[PDB]
């Protein structure tokens, strides 16, 4: 309500891009052909849940 | 002092890679089985998380 | 105080990969002899543990 914003969650349009996501954003596949991944930028990043 | 926090998140659906971002990291990865369609090349209609 | 615990486990058999999960993960690997069929492309009838 203040920052006027909404945070991304780790999500991919592929199961195999999303599999890259676990282990953090180092080697995550951020694009493959028309498929895309989005890693987590959110107050929850770095937490477990 | 056990509180609450609301967070809105955001996920894209069906969006589409820009001209430069449609590559693949390497020649062979997430490769289909030998006579197959390579579903990675069509536009994403799904999203995983 | 030396007790016991009962756990039911679960195994799938003969199931079939979803459409997007049927990919190699790299072009060459688990590659048969140059002459042979590469059984990895058929449906699994077995399970190993």
């Amino acid at each position: 309500g203040l920052f006027q914003e909404a945070y991304p969650i780790t999500c991919a349009s592929d199961p195999a891009l999303l599999r890259s996501a676990r282990d953090g954003e180092a080697h995550a596949r951020e694009t493959h052909f028309t498929q895309y991944l989005i890693y987590d930028a959110s107050p929850l990043k770095g937490l477990s849940l | 002092l056990v509180g609450a926090m609301d967070l809105t998140f955001v996920l894209p659906l069906g969006l589409f890679n820009p001209a430069m971002e449609r590559f693949a990291a390497h020649a062979g990865d997430l490769v289909p089985a030998p006579g197959h369609p390579e579903p990675r090349a069509f536009p994403p209609r799904q999203l995983f998380f």
